[PDB]
RNA sequence: UUGACCUCAAAUCAGGUAGGAGUACCCGCUGAACUUAAGCAUAUCAAUAAGCGGAGGAAAAGAAACCAACCGGGAUUGCCUUAGUAACGGCGAGUGAAGCGGCAAAAGCUCAAAUUUGAAAUCUGGUACCUUCGGUGCCCGAGUUGUAAUUUGGAGAGGGCAACUUUGGGGCCGUUCCUUGUCUAUGUUCCUUGGAACAGGACGUCAUAGAGGGUGAGAAUCCCGUGUGGCGAGGAGUGCGGUUCUUUGUAAAGUGCCUUCGAAGAGUCGAGUUGUUUGGGAAUGCAGCUCUAAGUGGGUGGUAAAUUCCAUCUAAAGCUAAAUAUUGGCGAGAGACCGAUAGCGAACAAGUACAGUGAUGGAAAGAUGAAAAGAACUUUGAAAAGAGAGUGAAAAAGUACGU
RNA sequence: CACGGACCAAGGAGUCUAACGUCUAUGCGAGUGUUUGGGUGUAAAACCCAUACGCGUAAUGAAAGUGAACGUAGGUUGGGG
RNA sequence: GUCGAAUUUGGGUAUAGGGGCGAAAGACUAAUCGAACCAUCUAGUAGCUGGUUCCUGCCGAAGUUUCCCUCAGGAUAGCAG
RNA sequence: CGUGGAGGUCAGUGACGAAGCCUAGACCGUAAGGUCGGGUCGAACGGCCUCUAGUGCAGAUCUUGGUGGUAGUAGCAAAUAUUCAAAUGAGAACUUUGAAGACUGAAGUGGGGAAAGGUUCCACGUCAACAGCAGUUGGACGUGGGUUAGUCGAUCCUAAGA
RNA sequence: CUAUCUAGCGAAACCACAGCCAAGGGAACGGGCUUGGCAGAAUCAGCGGGGAAAGAAGACCCUGUUGAGCUUGACUCUAGU
RNA sequence: GUGGCCUAUCGAUCCUUUAGUCCCUCGGAAUUUGAGGCUAGAGGUGCCAGAAAAGUUACCACAGGGAUAACUGGCUUGUG
């Protein structure tokens, strides 16, 4: 379902353009929410990927793939010891998984001008006044 | 901080000023008016031997300038050392002196 | 706030622009660090020229298609025509691009000539380890410059067949405009 | 003029490093030149001052007086000479602080460590 | 009865791991209003502040389901430009990118999908020993509901024929880089003033050293340093310059020709609808619900649709230095900056004294003299002190102290 | 019989920036702009430089588009020298 | 006024800001209540009130026109340098 | 015209006294201001040609700090009340002792505790500040001493609730 | 019991400069200006005529394209159902 | 003779719609629908140079105004 705005009794205290309560949508997918809660449950592991398995009217079901960065079978494996690097801690929290990059709009082409290399970094670049020593 | 600090000057007009400055160095009236002690120097501009470029020691370099007539200008710099007259003394600008010859 | 005869202005300063002002005070500092980086890299890397060999390609778009410039890398066919493999070329100082294709013979021949000239002006030291001492040249692009191909001679003979150049352009423009309708008219009969 | 990027010409930094210098660093700052007789004999210009050294005063109102160094008061950037004191009105006598740069060492108190220092400086 | 398998438990079982802090810069979520429109609701402020989750020395992005329409370009990031432009907008106020071009830096790549099948060839742990960021032997366990080798689209693979070419891993000694120590010039020579010469005058010396500071007043030559070089000590990383011990191997890799093949990711793409967002306008991206594919297929080609072509890439799986950012931390160098009501709130026992139940709020306050030489002693007074005397260049400097 | 001012010292208010109009000074001139960057250096200075890009040298149409000499670059009237 | 009860009161405990609590006065919620206190957004906006720092010299106004949710304000023409 | 800072110059002034400050003393300029003498003082500062700005105050119920007139003025009048002598001391309406006169009148101005305060408790020494007069006294100032549990509480139990 | 006088102790409000009137004119009710009346140090206790006395940037009224509390088939929305 | 004998009898941008030209564009190349432009009208703003808009405050707030009302005083004297 949708994400109801958590305001008391529906009052928003603002302009009518922001008075919506019921028809609002969460910007991350339910698949992303599944990975986050599994990630907190097993904080000694690293989230690799996840996939859809089932659904009903109330719930969607997913299975999350996890890799142990402390196990010697992983640290000695050349194809998977990249995950042991500290830069890959909590990938699902920062949206670095496959579902995370989809919701961030990390793709190529004219359709993704706003989010090619990070939406907020692009906004900073386009809203920055650049001055040189010899003014242009 | 985004106050303008550097000033852009046209390249050709910049060279115009440099050429005018070079020509003024050959006029004895202007050199004397700028405070240099060239009263007893016969010919302006002053050209010396190319052997000056190969001098290694300061003692002989001063002697070479001494023998060509720049002694009075060198002495003027030494006797003009003074303490600055304001708050610039404790901003790494403590002593002021004159300008000597340019080689 | 409108008065007198003045041009309409469009200054975009209605946000918190003062929080994102970037003054390049370190322009001189960055130039020194870039020169230090290039000096340290050259002394460390090898007596090799510090940059890879690049091909010559035609610039796209009708505005710039009259000039040639340096491209990404030599194609697989261009590398093969020079007499070496792509894997070996990358380790010898030649940039290789696998997604560029060859459609023009003049560009293909020029790039093959560059690879042949490059192989004749380098010394590949053996893996044995002797490595006879050689001077380091800091640039491979300056050694092999890119030149604009010649188009026509300085002077020729006037050859007029009587047809108007203006008329030719008008007919070509008109014939393209009515190609679809004329095909439809002929198709219905 | 300064030619190195590691040395600073800032007046503020130079004065802070002097007043906040540790005890070991103040020993070098409290150096005195040797006499004419000692410089010829030893071949060196100046040495850090030490207790039990014989000195001569060459500047100030106490010029010409000699004595042994009784205390090197590093905390005050000064040294005290046994025979150079001042008599208070009540009769008590207090030492007079003197800077080692205004003194001349006439006799050196020697030991194993100072012999090595003289030789490490090229002296004999 | 007994022995397995599957699933699910327990133990202060053997060995590990997560939390909190910091948060300037970085990756996400969530999310205003003041304000502007001379009112005001869309819009604007702003995809901002506040709130929440998560990293590093950078992060993120990244080797095209790209840009293009050209004689085509060819991962990503940043700078100059495109451009206040195309476009959006009570088409009002306002808002607003991208391709090309020049430059900085440059680097490429690997899994899934194939029978090793004449031999699971793979791996954690335990234990003994050794040349100990590991190695060998042995023994349990994991794993066939798939662990190695081989192949990732640029290809490539199974057979056939024919040719030559090319090596692997450490020790030791230098070099490079970092943290440190030590050594390496020249007056205190005369006269005057002064409490003090570091001042003035005279006569010199050194200088690849006349930066800076100290010393009883403006000191290149009194002291520390400064300039130029020499000689050491302790580490890091194999970046590479020479030597030295092993032959890795009926091993591995590259290249020609012929033939047969060529596996490429699903509640995903795509579509409808709702909300949000964008310059994106019959709908730019994202998300919820509903529907739900194909394999000469699929996406894209900035105006919705039917029909016929063309161009260009290969999504729904993954890794990766440099050019870039940095009001935090650590170590340095600087200023046409401020000079104690200034400059940080704080030059001082300053986030201190103090106020508030609490969240929080938050000061004032630098200068005796070169040196205490901080006033012995006499006298009047209960005493504080006064008057003499004394110290000092000066008490018109007396710890209520420069002026 | 309107408002602030009991007194004194120190502090105390048209600034900077982006984009522009008129005028003026300067350089070059159908061209002009070295300083994004590179070279170099006595090192944030000074000095040197390639390719681009901006503006100007053509306008006019919503657009597809087209695109400035009949002539001593015209005639008449007034014009300093 | 009331004084054996709908009495008075200590301690413990519960209810927190568009919320609480109210035998109901818009009363009370730490001297603050017809919406508490604290920090930040925030130097919020103001066609409105106040102030706006040296000398001399020369020139020297306007309260009128048209339009405006315009009437304590602007644009525009005029007057001035 | 004047102020803070910057490039150049006058080989400018200065411990034989720079800057600042005081001065019904002198001189120049229409003026903004400039110059000199005297006193005080103790370490730096100025003229001219140019550069630069956080550059000139009488007011803003302006900011911070300091100081007046008012003025030795308003006032120091609730809680019935004090008096004599001696001792101590430089000093006694107020300290100590004795004597006398009074009050709280057991729902107290008596004797203990809870909350709260934190050494105010006690002794010795001592009076600059504090006790809106005074002070030899003090809950003040300086230096020390003092709180002893198997049975008194906490600790244990549960209440509304957390 | 104060006030009052003495010893000790010792504030505040307020303050452009100040403090004798009549008429006149004047911002249409002067301590100052004009014309007259007049006018002699320094002061103590009282007193409430005046100082349009002091205490607060009028709460009344109007203006502003400034708010807030409350109400209603005002305009536009919304939790819930 | 280019409406009413003359002097009044009326309406921008955006949007919608009609008429005309059957012309221009949909930017990889075409045909047909659809959409967007060009020229001339209509749908209306009467606060008529053209915001889309109900009350109450005796619980009240702020910036101001003697440019402006509720006392004196002044001018005037209809009225008394
Ligand atoms: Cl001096
Ligand atoms: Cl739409
Ligand atoms: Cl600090
Ligand atoms: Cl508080
Ligand atoms: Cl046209
Ligand atoms: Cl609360
Ligand atoms: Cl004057
Ligand atoms: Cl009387
Ligand atoms: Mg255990
Ligand atoms: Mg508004
Ligand atoms: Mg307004
Ligand atoms: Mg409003
Ligand atoms: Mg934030
Ligand atoms: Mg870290
Ligand atoms: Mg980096
Ligand atoms: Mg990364
Ligand atoms: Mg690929
Ligand atoms: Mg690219
Ligand atoms: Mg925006
Ligand atoms: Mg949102
Ligand atoms: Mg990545
Ligand atoms: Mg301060
Ligand atoms: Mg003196
Ligand atoms: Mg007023
Ligand atoms: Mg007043
Ligand atoms: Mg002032
Ligand atoms: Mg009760
Ligand atoms: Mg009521
Ligand atoms: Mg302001
Ligand atoms: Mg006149
Ligand atoms: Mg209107
Ligand atoms: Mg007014
Ligand atoms: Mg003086
Ligand atoms: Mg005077
Ligand atoms: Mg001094
Ligand atoms: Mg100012
Ligand atoms: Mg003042
Ligand atoms: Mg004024
Ligand atoms: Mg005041
Ligand atoms: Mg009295
Ligand atoms: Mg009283
Ligand atoms: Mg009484
Ligand atoms: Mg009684
Ligand atoms: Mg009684
Ligand atoms: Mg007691
Ligand atoms: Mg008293
Ligand atoms: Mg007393
Ligand atoms: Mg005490
Ligand atoms: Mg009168
Ligand atoms: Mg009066
Ligand atoms: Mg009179
Ligand atoms: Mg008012
Ligand atoms: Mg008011
Ligand atoms: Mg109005
Ligand atoms: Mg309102
Ligand atoms: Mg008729
Ligand atoms: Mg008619
Ligand atoms: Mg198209
Ligand atoms: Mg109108
Ligand atoms: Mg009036
Ligand atoms: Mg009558």
């Amino acid at each position: 379902g949708n994400r109801k705005r958590p305001v008391p009794k529906g009052a928003t205290y603002g302009k009518p353009t922001n008075q919506g309560v019921n028809e609002l949508k969460y910007q991350r997918s339910l698949r992303a929410t599944a990975e986050e809660r599994v990630g907190r449950r097993a904080a000694n592991l690293r989230v690799l990927n996840s996939y859809w398995v089932n659904q009903d009217s109330t719930y969607k079901y997913f299975e999350v793939i996890l890799v142990d960065p402390q196990h010697k079978a992983i640290r000695r494996d050349a194809r998977y010891n990249w995950i042991c690097d500290p830069v890959h801690k909590h990938r699902e929290a920062r949206g670095l998984t496959a579902t995370g990059k989809k919701s961030r709009g990390i793709n190529k082409g004219h359709k993704f001008n706003n989010t090619k290399a990070g939406r907020r970094k692009t906004w900073k670049r386009q809203n920055t006044l650049s001055l040189w020593r010899y003014r242009k | 901080t985004w106050r303008k600090w550097n000033v852009k000057v046209n390249h050709n007009e910049k060279r115009y000023a440099t050429a005018s400055a070079i020509a003024a160095t050959a006029v004895a009236s202007l050199v004397l008016a700028r405070g240099h002690r060239v009263e007893k120097i016969p010919e302006i501009p002053l050209v010396v031997s190319t052997d000056l470029e190969s001098i290694q020691k300061t003692k002989e370099a001063v002697a070479a300038l001494k023998a060509v007539g720049a002694h009075s200008d060198l002495l003027k710099v030494l006797k003009s050392k003074k303490l600055r007259a304001g708050k610039g003394k404790y901003r790494n600008r403590r002593w002021t002196q004159r300008r000597g010859p340019l080689v | 706030a409108i008065s007198k005869n003045l041009p309409i202005l469009k200054n975009h300063f209605r946000k918190h622009w003062q929080e994102r002002v970037k003054v390049h005070f370190d322009q001189a500092g960055k130039k020194v660090s870039r020169r230090n980086a290039r000096a340290t890299r050259a002394a460390k890397i090898a007596p090799r020229p510090l940059d890879l060999l690049r091909p010559v390609v035609r610039a796209p778009t009708v505005k710039y298609n009259r000039k040639v410039r340096a491209g990404r890398g030599f194609t697989l066919a261009e590398v093969k025509a020079a007499g070496l493999t792509a894997a070996y070329a990358r380790t010898i100082g030649i940039a290789v691009d696998h997604r560029r294709q060859n459609r023009n013979q003049e560009i293909f021949d020029a790039n093959v000539q560059r690879l042949k000239e490059y192989q004749s002006k380098i010394i590949v030291f053996p893996r044995n380890g002797k490595a006879p001492e050689a001077e380091q040249v800091l640039s491979a692009a300056a050694t092999f410059p890119i030149a604009q191909p010649a188009t026509d001679v300085e002077a020729r003979a006037v050859q007029d067949n009587g047809e108007s150049a203006f008329r030719t352009l008008r007919l070509a423009r008109s014939e393209k405009k009515f190609r679809g309708i004329r095909e439809k008219r002929a198709r219905e009969k | 003029a300064k030619q190195s990027l590691d040395v600073s010409s800032d007046r503020r930094k130079a004065r802070k490093a002097y007043f906040t210098a540790p005890s070991s660093q103040r020993r070098v700052l409290l150096s005195a030149p040797l006499s004419k007789e000692l410089r010829a004999q030893y071949g060196i210009k100046a040495l850090p001052i030490r207790r039990d050294d014989e000195v001569l005063v060459v500047r100030g109102s106490k010029k010409g007086q000699e004595g042994k160094i009784s205390s090197v008061y590093r905390l005050k950037f000064a040294v005290q000479v046994d025979k150079v004191t001042k008599e208070k009105v009540n009769g008590a006598s207090v030492p007079i602080n003197l800077h080692p740069s205004k003194l001349v060492i006439t006799k050196l108190h020697l030991d194993k460590d100072r012999k090595a220092l003289i030789q490490r400086k090229g002296g004999k």
